[PDB]
């Protein structure tokens, strides 16, 4: 063993799917005023997958000849959830070779 | 949700009641009596009531 894909876990690749999260909402609530364009919803277990997509979201409330199906309410309280995340995976991946270091060199 | 009902405004009809009677005098003022149109053309051609 002692290879860096163990060392590491799975928080090597939830850095990338937050930040595939976090360019599809950005997407989205850009997207919310120009009509005929359907919200974009990114699935968690797909990008988990992929690591051992891209879907539409069913909108809760009916158009107003847009077509538009963005609701910015969601996607405000979405973007603050992966941010927060996103932040805690560095955290994670971060420390991964802060121990790894420390175990190296001993101090 | 069913939760977004517009409105729009539209013209479903005509008041057919019998207009103010005006007596002048004249002999060229006519009036229809109760329901009635007179049928007359502009200035295309096509006829109309009035």
């Amino acid at each position: 063993a002692i290879s860096f894909d163990n060392a590491l876990g799975i928080h090597q690749h939830t850095v990338g799917v937050r930040e595939r999260n976090a360019e599809v909402i950005s997407t989205n609530i850009a997207q919310a005023n120009t009509p005929g364009y359907k919200a974009r919803g990114l699935d968690f277990a797909k990008e988990l997958q992929a690591a051992t997509d891209k879907l539409y979201r069913l909108p809760t409330q009916p158009d107003t000849g847009d077509g538009n199906t963005v609701d910015l309410d969601l996607e405000r309280n979405l973007f603050m959830q992966n941010q927060i995340r996103h932040q805690a995976s560095l955290d994670f991946l971060g420390s991964k070779f802060k121990n790894l270091t420390k175990a190296i060199k001993g101090e | 949700h069913p939760s977004r009902v517009f409105s729009m405004t539209e013209r479903p009809g005509h008041n057919f009641a019998q207009g103010s009677v005006i007596t002048t005098g004249r002999d060229l003022d006519v009036t229809i009596e109760g329901s009635g149109w007179i049928s007359v053309l502009d200035h295309t051609g096509k006829e109309g009531l009035t």
